[PDB]
């Protein structure tokens, strides 16, 4: 019969300047049929002589986007086409990240919208120099902006292919990822501040990992802590040895603000953003 | 070809000691002037060996006894006195003297940050002798390189290899001179409780918010940070005090970069110094910081 | 044990100075791309998981890998060119902490009565840098793959403590 | 295998002068990605080079003009962007910049007593490239060895060979790097006139006779008498004096080894200097001596 | 002669750093007796009148005996032995100083346009000092020989002046 | 007949402790003769039976000094002898000297007096490693202790060789001299001291050449100055070029001692004798 459409059963798609070919969606492959314009009786003609199974129209330009007929000579109609006018996609725009050792993920978005149905093709394959050939990336739920993929190799390196495709054409966005470099590791959760009797200048910090984080001997986190007492401009950064610390020149009588972040243990990746601030007011 | 020769060849002695040389004349030398052991004297530095020393053993030798050896240097020289009016030289020997290499005491070694490790030793007595030093240490499983002392500092050694911290390694002093080979007593060690940070840089002061009274110092701690834990002794006076204060050691006992001092008197200038060695206390503290001025708020 | 505490402290400070030399190089010379040489091992093949596995082999497949590296490293300053100079003397003191650690690998063995592996066939020598610009490519391929495998012997060792 | 390479090598240019390189894509890379010179774009130093710069010259390669070069290191990388979304390293250069060497200016050697000749130099505007400095000097019938400069000393050299007097020596020094090559100009001496003596040791005065007023001053000349003739300059003042006197040069005009001061008052502590240099006035004074005191007698 | 002048300024200042060097030795190394070696050269055989004698033969007999002695104490310098490291840096000057005033002879008969002697064949290696005091005994038959003939030097070339 | 005498022609001469044997001077020997001692009228006897030419006295002691008689049977005197004991030669003294670079002298002194006749041989040779063997130093007036050596060859060495010899034995003294060692100049002659006009402090000195030194430009002579006010205990020295020397340092209204040495202009041999001081006082 004729190509078959790519969204709805009955319109095909165009872009200006080039030819497009209309087909009737309930036509025998074969089968003379008429065409008209919405409103205007004249049977339209194309450059392949003039009673085919297909319209073609080399004008294509904005006043040419709208509603047409295809029907037999009987007069039975065969179907409606719509032709909507548009551009090949642009290029994506894709980030991935990772709050896990094991596990990633990758998101996407269009660059430019171009008003036409749009999916998105991906997958992803391991550089070499077991198949490490493309794997394909699954879309979790439904047809989500977002495939995961479980036990990565932690060292090894990743060439992630978003592949755009429209109606008319197709552009692939291919990003490199190694879980050693993306990884950052989520905030510390409980951020608590206490007095510490008997020291008027002193405040004991404590915390503990985050929930997305299973704390194993394999993978530690440091941590990185900033405090800052209420009104003060400049924070104050230590490096804690465990999941607590003891300032020792906390403002006497004043609110103290504290911040901490995680990052890998062998400083690989980067550092998580900072916690929720705590505060705290010394004895 | 000469009439003879002494023996021992050039010989090193002990102070106080006693030396016997022997000196030995050919057949054909003492036949052809007709001489023997009896005509020989005994020379020494423009001193006539009195003839009462000698002893002449065979027709062919003579010999002399040195007691109580009390020269450094002696230079000996063997003469057979010629049909009575002259004088030839037969052979000649200088004769070093000293003492042996007293055994190196209070051994100390010192890592620098920046340097290979450096140590350090008490040399006892002086030996008169040109005497060399090599730093000796080496694992258990491995011997390692000898450092060799410079002429500039005889009593001190920079090895060539890079410091390994965390493994125990087996250092000792190897003394030894023409009189005697002594080594000193070994010692060991982990090198990381032997580190001499260097001093803070990138002293900061600010001066002081909404409320008085109060400064915080800030600085850059040593790259040194990421093998040990650094402890900290800050210490403060006003701009007119004469001695300097300090904080409590126990509230900067662990690794910081900044520490606010307060109880200070309003728009008052002070001075400050920091210095920082391991939390543990075992190595030696680094020098005093650059000083570093500052003045409270109004 | 007493004995892996202590060689456990020295590999995560070898691991700290190939980093930060290997961040320093990118910074004064940057690289476009991830090098590679077929002279270097690619064992550095898995996933998490794998800390599963038993410890014969981890200790044999470490010591292959480290002997390698050491030759590529002393490959590169006698003859990298004048252009790697300035990584001296950071890259000489790099080099000597490596090899006494591999001589402290075989004493872990020894003390621990372990099988030792057959001495294996030693690789034939790498051609020189074919230019001066072709040995800093090198080193950036041979930097990224010791810190990787730095960062993997820390987790292994690690792991084996847990265990016996 | 690599995909291309930048020519030249690794060249060195003039400052405000204009380089051009060319980075040239083997055919075999071109073809897998399907690229050509159009795909490279040049980065250097994480800045990003304007696109207008560059000059497509074959389908191979690409070039890019430099203008009024004004940075010391350039680090330049050749790349390509394959497939439109990664970018690859073809090649990669280190431009270094900076000036040619001066010519060298104000020339002079000189003679200390015991060590071998030294000669200096001004060295001109800064070169920013490593520079050797070799300090030539050569007899019309032979070649003599080259003066290296140490690291330290620059602009200084200490030749190896010992002083010849008497000997007409021609010297001149040589500086070149990376963009050029210039000698100073040549100069010709006799090692004589260039001498700079040891100062006067074994400085006496001794105390006065049975007049008074008079004292007698006598000192140890330096060895170097044996090949120059001596000069003397002798300075005296009051033990409370500011300023120093000075014995007519004409009455101490030729070699001595003593001299007596008069018409000093009676009683009176007198401080004594003396310095040497040849009699011609051909050379450099020495340094002053030890001081001197003395009293006059009663 | 303005050529003839400088070189016997020059010759003069040979001589008195031999004399020097040779009491010095005498006086940490006393001697006892005249010296001799075979294969030092004996020519020093004539009384005063010998000013008599013409200008060909006296320069090339002093050339013929400075290169014999130039030979020795380069000998003595490099193998006399730890003895006499003690005369140094003194005896390496003294080295340096005559093989250049030989260059300057050549160069005074060249100037001179005199017919140049035929050159002689080298003298055979001196054999090594049998002891380290054979070499101290053999330093002060060369000092003694060299000075000598260095006088004899100093006084020859003057009188050449006189009548030239 | 006898051996014939050393000394006087009838008297011998001999040892204590030893053999001694007198001959009869004037009778041929076989011819028997008798012997007396003086005032004594016994025949004397010695060791070889009792009847000979020669008597003989094993004896020898000091009372067997004296005059002793031979005659011939027949009555005649055949001759008269008298014994004087002593003893051998010491080891004479020898010392040598030279003013000059052509010729050199040696004189000798007995280091201890026999009481007997006493004669002196001298010689001299060159050591070498033309007969350079043993060549006589003839002693130039009558038998005087001095000989002379002309045309000596300056850097040679030479082995001087005086030998003592008496009627009992002899001793040889060898004595090392080489004209470069030994050579010694006299002092300059007329030095004269001169003030100088229009300076309280200067004194001129000049002098000329020894005459036994003839100026020649092969052999100069280096001059060494030694100044000193009368009064004063210390001399200051000078090395003045030329014959002579401007003093600088006189102090005013004070004479002034001053005297001069010379030496070989190559530094050989060494100083003279100071000349006589002469004196002068400043303007
Ligand atoms: C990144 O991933 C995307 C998606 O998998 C890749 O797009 C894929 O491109 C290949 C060409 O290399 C397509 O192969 C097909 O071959 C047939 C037979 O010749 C032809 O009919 C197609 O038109 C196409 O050329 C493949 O279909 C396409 N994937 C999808 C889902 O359409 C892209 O190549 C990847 N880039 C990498 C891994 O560098
Ligand atoms: C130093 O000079 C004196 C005097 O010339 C030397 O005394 C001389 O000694 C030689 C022996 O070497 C004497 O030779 C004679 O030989 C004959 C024949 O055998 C014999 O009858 C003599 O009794 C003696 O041995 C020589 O006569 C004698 N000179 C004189 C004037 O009596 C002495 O040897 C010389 N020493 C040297 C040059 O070292
Ligand atoms: C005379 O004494 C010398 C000195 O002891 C003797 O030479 C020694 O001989 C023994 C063996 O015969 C060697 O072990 C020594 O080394 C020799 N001494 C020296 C200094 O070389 C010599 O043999 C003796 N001669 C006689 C005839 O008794
Ligand atoms: C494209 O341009 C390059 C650069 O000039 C050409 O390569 C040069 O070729 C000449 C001789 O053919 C050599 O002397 C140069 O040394 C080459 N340049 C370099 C950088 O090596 C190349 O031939 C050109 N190709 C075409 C097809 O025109
Ligand atoms: C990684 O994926 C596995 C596979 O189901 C899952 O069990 C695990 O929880 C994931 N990791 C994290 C940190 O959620
Ligand atoms: C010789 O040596 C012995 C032992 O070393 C010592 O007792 C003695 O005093 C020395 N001197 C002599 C025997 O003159
Ligand atoms: C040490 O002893 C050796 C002995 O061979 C000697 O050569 C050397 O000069 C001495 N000193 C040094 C610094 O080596
Ligand atoms: C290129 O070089 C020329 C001559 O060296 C110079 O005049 C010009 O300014 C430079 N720069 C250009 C043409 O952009
Ligand atoms: C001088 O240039 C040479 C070029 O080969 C270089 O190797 C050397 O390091 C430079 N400096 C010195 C002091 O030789
Ligand atoms: C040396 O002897 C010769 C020979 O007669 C004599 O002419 C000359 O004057 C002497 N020398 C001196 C300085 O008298």
């Amino acid at each position: 019969p004729c190509p078959q459409a790519w969204g709805p059963p009955g319109v095909q798609y165009g872009q200006p300047g080039r030819s497009v070919k209309l087909c009737c969606p309930g036509v025998t492959a074969g089968d003379p049929v008429s065409w008209f314009r919405d409103g205007e009786p004249k049977l339209l003609q194309g450059p392949d002589s003039g009673l085919g199974h297909e319209l073609v129209l080399a004008q294509a330009d904005s006043t040419d986007e709208g509603t047409y007929i295809c029907q037999t000579l009987d007069g039975a109609l065969g179907g409606t086409v719509t032709l909507q006018l548009g551009y090949p996609p642009a290029r994506p725009v894709v980030s991935c990240q990772a709050a896990d050792y094991e596990n990633f993920s990758c998101t996407w978005s269009p660059s430019q919208i171009s008003g036409l149905p749009t999916r998105y093709l991906t997958s992803y394959r391991k550089k070499t120099v077991p198949s490490t050939g493309p794997w394909p990336c699954p879309q979790d739920p439904l047809g989500a902006a977002r495939c995961v993929v479980h036990g990565a190799e932690f060292w090894s390196q990743y060439r992630i292919n978003v592949t755009e495709v429209n109606p008319l054409g197709a552009s692939t966005r291919l990003l490199d990822v190694s879980l050693q470099s993306i990884l950052r590791p989520d905030p510390p959760q409980g951020l608590r501040v206490e007095s510490v009797p008997g020291y008027p200048r002193r405040l004991r910090a404590s915390w503990t990992y985050p929930a997305s984080w299973p704390s194993q001997p394999h993978f530690l986190l440091k941590f990185r802590l900033q405090y800052r007492p209420a009104q003060h401009p400049a924070w104050s950064t230590v490096e804690p040895a465990g999941l607590e610390e003891v300032i020792t020149d906390a403002v006497a009588g004043l609110p103290h603000a504290v911040r901490v972040s995680a990052r890998d243990f062998l400083d690989a990746g980067t550092w998580s953003t900072w916690s929720p601030e705590a505060w705290g007011t010394p004895s | 070809d000469p009439c003879g020769y002494i023996s021992p060849e050039s010989p090193v002695v002990q102070l106080h000691s006693n030396f016997t040389a022997v000196c030995v004349l050919k057949e054909k030398c003492m036949d052809y002037f007709h001489v023997n052991a009896n005509y020989i004297v005994w020379k020494t530095n423009h001193f006539t060996i009195p003839k009462e020393q000698y002893t002449i053993i065979n027709r062919t030798a003579s010999s002399v006894t040195f007691t109580d050896i009390a020269s450094l240097n002696i230079q000996l020289t063997c003469n057979i006195l010629t049909f009575g009016q002259l004088e030839q030289n037969v052979y000649g020997i200088t004769i070093i003297s000293g003492l042996p290499p007293e055994k190196p005491k209070n051994l100390s070694c010192i890592v620098n940050e920046g340097k290979k490790m450096r140590c350090e030793w008490d040399g006892g007595r002086e030996t008169h002798l040109e005497t060399n030093f090599t730093l000796k240490s080496e694992w258990a499983t491995h011997k390692f390189a000898d450092c060799k002392a410079k002429r500039d500092t005889p009593t001190s050694c920079t090895v060539d290899y890079s410091t390994v911290y965390f493994v125990n390694i087996e250092v000792w002093v190897e003394a030894e001179n023409a009189l005697g080979k002594v080594t000193s007593d070994h010692i060991n060690f982990d090198p990381v409780y032997k580190v001499k940070p260097n001093p803070p840089h990138n002293l900061s002061v600010i001066n002081s918010e909404e409320l008085s009274s109060i400064l915080k110092l800030t600085w850059t701690n040593p790259s040194i940070k990421s093998v040990i834990i650094l402890k900290y002794n800050i210490q403060y006076r006003t701009k007119d005090a004469s001695t300097w204060s300090q904080i409590p050691p126990e509230d900067t006992a662990s690794t910081r970069s900044s520490f606010t001092v307060q109880d200070l008197k309003p728009f008052t200038e002070y001075v400050f110094r920091i210095r920082c060695m391991k939390e543990d206390g075992k190595g030696y503290w680094s020098d005093w910081s650059e000083e570093a001025s500052g003045i409270t708020y109004e | 044990r007493a004995e892996l505490d202590s060689t456990v402290l020295l590999t995560r400070s070898l691991l700290a100075d190939t980093r930060q030399l290997a961040a320093q190089l990118r910074d004064k010379f940057p690289a476009d791309g991830d090098h590679n040489l077929d002279s270097l091992p690619t064992l550095a093949m898995s996933a998490g998981a794998l800390g599963a596995l038993q410890l014969p082999g981890v200790l044999t497949r470490l010591r292959a890998d480290l002997l390698s590296y050491l030759r590529h490293v002393q490959w590169l300053r006698r003859a990298g060119g004048s252009s790697l100079k300035t990584l001296e003397p950071e890259l000489g003191t790099l080099q000597a902490r490596l090899d006494r650690l591999l001589r402290r690998l075989q004493l872990l063995m020894s003390r621990l009565a372990l099988p030792q592996p057959p001495p294996d066939p030693p690789a034939p020598p790498l051609a020189p840098p074919s230019s001066a610009w072709g040995g800093i490519r090198a080193a950036h391929a041979i930097l990224g793959g010791l810190h990787l495998t730095l960062d993997w012997a820390v987790r292994g060792l690690l792991l084996l403590k847990t265990r016996l």
